[PDB]
């Protein structure tokens, strides 16, 4: 029951199930294919603290995958690798043949801690996360991907870091690494670029520790 | 069927002299060709096989070469009991076609 | 390594059948990768081939004997044989045994027997 | 027949996908290097169509993923065609 | 038939270091199908003491140290140029000695066939040896 | 076509199968739960006839299995549909 | 050359290869459906006794697995957990995907020692042991499973434990398990629902070990 | 249509694949035993004809391997049949 | 874009794509057929020495697998145990599924050391290394294998044992093994029926090692 979209002349029409089109004429299985397409293309927040809100987790339900055979560049994409604060993994590796998502601008990549009440992190709006060739219904460790969701049809980067404390609960922290020591309080006001700017006045300027201890910096709230 | 054609029919050769013998393909035979010596009253003789490689027991001054559809067989000096007849024979096809034989003559 | 010795009647009459016997030893018959097969001597002329029948009991045989000709095999016994219907003083030849390989090492290398005369006359 | 209800839409597409001793894995490019690219617009609305059917095939097929046992779906599209042949030619 | 002779020695001072070689010849060559080759050492007046031996290659191509020269010595081979090296670092005065190449090796049985040599896990060839004197 | 030599047989069928936030894997039901149920009786000899089709079909399948190599065969009635239309539009 | 059975509104008949049925309308892949069947409905033994007599061991043959989309509810469902004298397992971990089978009534679970001839356990008669969704020609270490048969067509828990002494071999012996000191001998005239009611009238009239002892039970004969 | 261009060629083929208890995989063979064997020659070019397709074939299926995510695949025939019937009744 | 062959009555003829043949009847799927070929039937060296030279490793490749239906009896067959100068191996163990080569006449099996550059090893000339119904664009540890290609179209042992040393590089060294403490030389001028009747005469005369050193032959050059 998974529709597909039919491209015409005029415009992209629904294919029915009950409704025969003659003129609708398939030559081959090339003329059918698979797109990825990111959520970021309809607005939806990128920022690491409204990501992943989006996320959760659970358990009695089994991880499933489906190929794409083309699919959109992301301007954002995310890695994770949470722990629980035993010491233990969150996330399962990934198995052979699941390798990161092959382009992406920005990846935000996230270490951290926190509470993981299930056995997966599954996407609460059902959309997929989306690994190089195969969009997933969870979340694998050290994998890089994208969220995005999946259309069938018949056809006629610079690595940001952030750390994290309680990661899989509702109030949660995060902070932006720019060295081992210094880190600055993360804001869902701040872009990508806003936090490359601060990385480069901030490193080349010399306002890191120098001491043993971590230097935490708050910006101005205007 | 592949018609294998020998020539000269005969050749006359000085003992001590050399001598070389053709063998044609209708259709190109890879590399699958075979040389024999017959004798009267024997079983052929296996001198070279797949176009060039000695069978056990065969001399030195025998030597072979060839591809597709032109083959020889040479004999770098003949000896006694070297005149006899040679034949060719094509093994790529399922005929197992033979040429004519050759005569070698003193 | 394979010793392969025809036998036979010698001596046949216009239209009877020629039955000539290949005895296998020194191997098997079953010995996977090789071909049985029988050679006509034709005295005087070059050779035609007869047929052959596999290591599996399949045979084939040469267009102009096709009508003329069965090749089969006992394995129990390690021999082969040719039955050749109709004969005439035509057939008059030395009939060989010889062994084939479908091994790429062994491509090239025939195994032959001794040869058998066979006359047939009135 | 389909209207594009999200809040917004990015109207072009920036895609990616997978079209002498190059063909051989041992001289040919690393899997990162085996990628095409280029850019579509917006042509006729077909991008933010694009985009709005993605979103509604989505509960389809995770419905279809929960019922299936396979660890990988690959088959989807094949069924698809073995569809359209039976419907015309049953 | 095998012969190897050590060469490099002489006179050098306590905390430097010497590079001692032997060359040798008759073998099959020293590198692959052959023996591998140890230093062994004898000061006037004392027995032999074991330094340690460089396997051949289609053994693993290692060197096994004796105890009295570990982090100090080191045992390695120039390969297909059939000789022996030893490299002594952090010498001592109490390093003078004779040191020897030795070898387990020797020609085995023939046949028909072909030729054929032994390789051993004792030596049956011993250099001459050279002095090593370390002094100030 | 189908002869029942069964010693004895069970005339009816007590089946499952797997047929708004509902679909989102995150909010439905455990494995446990994706199940429907229901009944049928041996309406026009239906049941027993298919007890007896099961037990005929397992010496084609063993058979089928040991030649293949997937580890897991999800393609049987893939294969069924092509040649149903190879054989009527060859 | 495995055959098709035909709905019809006559009754069930097996396609042919030979003879093409030109009303034989097939309109969509949805039409087509694999049927798992348990082998209890003709009638078998299900006893633990006389089932574990159908299995045996093997090796030189790998497993394989076929899937379903449908089947029954199972009256009588078996799990094993049987290891070696020496104390290793013989029976494989079951692999991602495997689950137990769904709709059981009882589950006979049992669990001991014996010896294990091959590398895994067979249906000697070709039957199939049916996992969730899948019907398997071997049984998976600690997965529950009903015994089976795979019908392809085109269509228009109690647990009761037991323990087990030579699990592989022709003579063996079986307990039932009430406690983890009480046990009441087994035989093959027991019904499930008999078990119960034994486990019932032992456990609350308090006929169990006290002592740190086994107590063994063996029901009258009558 | 093909030009067989190898240095040389073996003319025959000795091949082999896989075609009352014997069918229960308790009781059959095992698997080194599960093979038939047979030997082809060549028939009107058959054989040498086959070797250089096989030699020509590499090619594409080596880049549409590069391509696709599949650990194995056991699918390419059934793509055929399928287009094989696309393109006589699309 | 595979190419298909065609067998008629005729020849062998390549199927188009353009072209469409509407007497190319096709009946059903038992029509078509994937079938291993072997390089040996080709004519390319099959020696060791010369072999392991089409041979060679890489990174950042993934390895994948393709079926066959049918394919050649293989006179030469290989099987690499490798590891590297530390002790750990070359190369991966096979995966579950894969298994060796079912008609090899010789295998040549090949322990020994050497660099090895890549995660796997992969053929140069980009054919496949056969394994029992499975072309692998790798090779994988311990499992006999043929090297060869696959064509796809329309249808109407005694084990010889070598050393090696420096296997992964360009000058390489190798040894035939008769005992434990014997070797001979190897050399690309020896056939398998060659380095059998040595075995023979060396091993029936006694010409080994009886001492613990090892015994290293060399063929008289003539
Ligand atoms: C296809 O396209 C449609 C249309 O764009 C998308 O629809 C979106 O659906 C999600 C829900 O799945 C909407 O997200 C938010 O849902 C909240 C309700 O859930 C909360 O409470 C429950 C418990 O009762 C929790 O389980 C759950 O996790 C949440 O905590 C609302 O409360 C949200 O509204 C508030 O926050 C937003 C923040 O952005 C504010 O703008 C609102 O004014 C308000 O304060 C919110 O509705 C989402 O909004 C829907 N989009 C739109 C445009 O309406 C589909 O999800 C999409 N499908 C796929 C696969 O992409
Ligand atoms: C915040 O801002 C800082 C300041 O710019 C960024 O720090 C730079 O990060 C990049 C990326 O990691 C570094 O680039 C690469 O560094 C490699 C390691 O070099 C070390 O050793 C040399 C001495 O040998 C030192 O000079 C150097 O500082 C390091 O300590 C180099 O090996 C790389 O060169 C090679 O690879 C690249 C491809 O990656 C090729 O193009 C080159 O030709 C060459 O083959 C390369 O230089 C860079 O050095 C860092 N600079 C400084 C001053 O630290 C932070 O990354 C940024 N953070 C965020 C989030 O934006
Ligand atoms: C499809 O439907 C048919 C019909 O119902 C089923 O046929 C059954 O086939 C099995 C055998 O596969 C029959 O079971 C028994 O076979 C015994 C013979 O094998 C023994 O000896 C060999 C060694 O020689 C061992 O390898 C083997 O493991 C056994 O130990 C017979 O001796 C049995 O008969 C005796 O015991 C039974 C117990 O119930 C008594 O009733 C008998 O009177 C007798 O004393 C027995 O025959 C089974 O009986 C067949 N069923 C029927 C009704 O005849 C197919 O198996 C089924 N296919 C599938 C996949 O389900
Ligand atoms: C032979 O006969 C005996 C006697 O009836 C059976 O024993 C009962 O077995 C059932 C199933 O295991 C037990 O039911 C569950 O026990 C859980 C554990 O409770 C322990 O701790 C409490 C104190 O906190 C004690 O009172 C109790 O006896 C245990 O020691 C409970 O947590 C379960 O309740 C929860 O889950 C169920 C769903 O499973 C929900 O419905 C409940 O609302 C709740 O959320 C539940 O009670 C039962 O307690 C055992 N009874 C006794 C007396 O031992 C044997 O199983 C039976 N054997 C066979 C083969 O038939
Ligand atoms: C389908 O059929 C065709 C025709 O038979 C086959 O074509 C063969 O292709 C290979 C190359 O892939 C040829 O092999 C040799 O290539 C060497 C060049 O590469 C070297 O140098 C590069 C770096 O520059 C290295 O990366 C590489 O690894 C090599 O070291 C040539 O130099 C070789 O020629 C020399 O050696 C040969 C040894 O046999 C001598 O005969 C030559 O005279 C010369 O001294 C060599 O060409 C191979 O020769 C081609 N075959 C033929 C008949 O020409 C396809 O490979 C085949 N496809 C499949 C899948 O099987
Ligand atoms: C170089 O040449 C030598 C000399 O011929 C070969 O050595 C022979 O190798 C074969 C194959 O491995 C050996 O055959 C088998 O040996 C098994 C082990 O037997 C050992 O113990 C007995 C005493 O109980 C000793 O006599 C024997 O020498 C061994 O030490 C036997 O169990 C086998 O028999 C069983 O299995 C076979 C199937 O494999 C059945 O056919 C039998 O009926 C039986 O059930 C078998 O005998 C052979 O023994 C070795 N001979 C010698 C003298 O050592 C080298 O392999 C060869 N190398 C190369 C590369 O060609
Ligand atoms: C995260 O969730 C917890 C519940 O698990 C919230 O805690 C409750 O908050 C309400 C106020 O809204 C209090 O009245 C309850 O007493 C709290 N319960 C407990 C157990 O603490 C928490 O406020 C939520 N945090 C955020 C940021 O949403
Ligand atoms: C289980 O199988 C064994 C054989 O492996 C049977 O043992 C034989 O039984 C016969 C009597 O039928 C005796 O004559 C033999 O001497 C026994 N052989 C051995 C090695 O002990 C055993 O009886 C079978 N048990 C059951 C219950 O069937
Ligand atoms: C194996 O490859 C190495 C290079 O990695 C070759 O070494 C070079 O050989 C040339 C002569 O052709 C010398 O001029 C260079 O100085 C060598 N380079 C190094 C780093 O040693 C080597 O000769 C090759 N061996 C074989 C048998 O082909
Ligand atoms: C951070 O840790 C890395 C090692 O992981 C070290 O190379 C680097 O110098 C450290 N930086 C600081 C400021 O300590
Ligand atoms: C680190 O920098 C601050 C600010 O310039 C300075 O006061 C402090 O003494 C420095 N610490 C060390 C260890 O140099
Ligand atoms: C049986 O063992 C369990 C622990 O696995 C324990 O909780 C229970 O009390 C034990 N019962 C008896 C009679 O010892
Ligand atoms: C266990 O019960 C029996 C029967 O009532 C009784 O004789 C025995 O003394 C009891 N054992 C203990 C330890 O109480
Ligand atoms: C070689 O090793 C095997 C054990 O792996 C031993 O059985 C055999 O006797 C050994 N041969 C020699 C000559 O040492
Ligand atoms: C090994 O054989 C050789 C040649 O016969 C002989 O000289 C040598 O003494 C033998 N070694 C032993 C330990 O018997």
């Amino acid at each position: 029951s998974i529709p597909l979209g039919v491209i015409h002349n005029s415009t992209l029409q629904v294919s029915d199930v009950d409704k025969l089109v003659c003129r609708d004429k398939l030559s081959s299985t090339n003329q059918l294919r698979s797109v990825g397409l990111n959520l970021e293309g309809n607005g939806v927040a990128t920022d690491v603290p409204s990501v992943t809100k989006r996320w959760g987790f659970r358990s009695g339900v089994p991880p499933k995958v489906v190929n794409y055979e083309a699919g959109e560049w992301a301007e954002n994409c995310y890695n994770l690798e949470i722990k629980k604060p035993d010491g233990s993994e969150c996330l399962p590796a990934a198995p052979d043949g699941i390798r990161g998502f092959p382009r992406c601008r920005y990846v935000h990549k996230v270490s951290g801690t926190g509470p993981c009440a299930g056995d997966f992190a599954f996407h609460k709006e059902g959309a997929f996360f989306l690994y190089d060739r195969l969009a997933s219904t969870v979340i694998y460790r050290g994998t890089t991907f994208a969220e995005g969701v999946v259309a069938f049809l018949i056809l006629p980067s610079t690595t940001i870091r952030y750390q994290a404390t309680g990661f899989g609960t509702n109030e949660t922290e995060y902070l932006f690494e720019v060295d081992n020591l210094t880190y600055v309080q993360l804001e869902s006001r701040f872009t990508p670029q806003f936090l490359l700017q601060l990385n480069e006045t901030i490193y080349a300027s010399g306002k890191r520790s120098n001491t043993t201890g971590k230097l935490i910096w708050k910006v101005n709230p205007e | 069927e592949i018609v294998m054609t020998q020539s000269p029919a005969t050749l006359p050769v000085s003992p001590g002299e050399g001598a070389t013998l053709s063998c044609r393909a209708s259709q190109s035979v890879f590399t699958n060709l075979a040389w024999y010596q017959q004798k009267p009253g024997q079983a052929p003789r296996l001198l070279i096989y797949d176009a060039s490689t000695r069978a056990t027991g065969i001399p030195a001054r025998f030597s072979g070469s060839g591809s597709g559809t032109e083959f020889t067989l040479t004999i770098s000096s003949l000896q006694s009991e070297d005149f006899a007849v040679y034949y060719c024979q094509q093994y790529n096809n399922w005929p197992r076609t033979y040429g004519q034989g050759t005569r070698v003559e003193v | 390594q394979v010793q392969l010795h025809e036998s036979g009647p010698g001596l046949v009459k216009p239209s009877q059948t020629l039955s000539l016997t290949c005895t296998v030893s020194g191997g098997s018959i079953n010995s996977a990768g090789y071909y049985w097969t029988w050679i006509r001597q034709h005295p005087g002329k070059g050779l035609e081939w007869i047929g052959y029948i596999d290591y599996t009991g399949r045979t084939y045989y040469n267009p102009s004997l096709e009508s003329r000709v069965i090749i089969s095999i006992d394995t129990s016994k390690n021999h082969f044989s040719l039955r050749l219907t109709s004969v005439s003083a035509a057939d008059t030849a030395v009939y060989y045994c010889a062994r084939e390989s479908s091994w790429v090492s062994e491509l090239g290398r025939d195994n032959w027997g001794q040869g058998t005369l066979v006359t047939v006359s009135s | 027949v389909i209207v594009n209800a999200q809040p917004k839409c990015n109207p072009n597409l920036h895609y990616w996908t997978t079209q002498g001793l190059a063909w051989i894995p041992y001289f040919g490019p690393a899997a990162e290097g085996i990628y095409t690219e280029g850019l579509m617009h917006n042509q006729d609305g077909l991008i933010c169509g694009l985009r709005q059917l993605a979103n509604e095939t989505t509960q389809a097929l995770q419905l279809f993923l929960r019922a299936t046992t396979e660890l990988r779906t690959f088959s989807i599209l094949n069924r698809k065609a073995i569809d359209f042949l039976l419907q015309r030619w049953g | 038939e095998v012969q190897l002779v050590e060469s490099g020695g002489g006179l050098v001072k306590p905390g430097g270091s010497l590079r001692l070689s032997c060359t040798g010849s008759g073998g099959t060559g020293f590198t692959f199908k052959y023996a591998g080759m140890s230093w062994v050492r004898q000061a006037p007046g004392k027995g032999p003491e074991w330094i340690g031996r460089i396997k051949s290659r289609i053994d693993g191509g290692t060197t096994d140290y004796a105890a009295p020269v570990k982090d100090r010595f080191i045992v390695s081979r120039d390969d297909s140029r059939n000789t022996l090296y030893l490299q002594m670092n952090s010498l001592k005065t109490e390093d003078t000695a004779v040191y020897y190449c030795a070898t387990g090796s020797g020609k085995g049985p023939s046949a028909s066939f072909g030729e054929s040599y032994y390789y051993y896990d004792f030596i049956n060839v011993w250099g001459k040896g050279t002095t090593v004197t370390v002094s100030s």
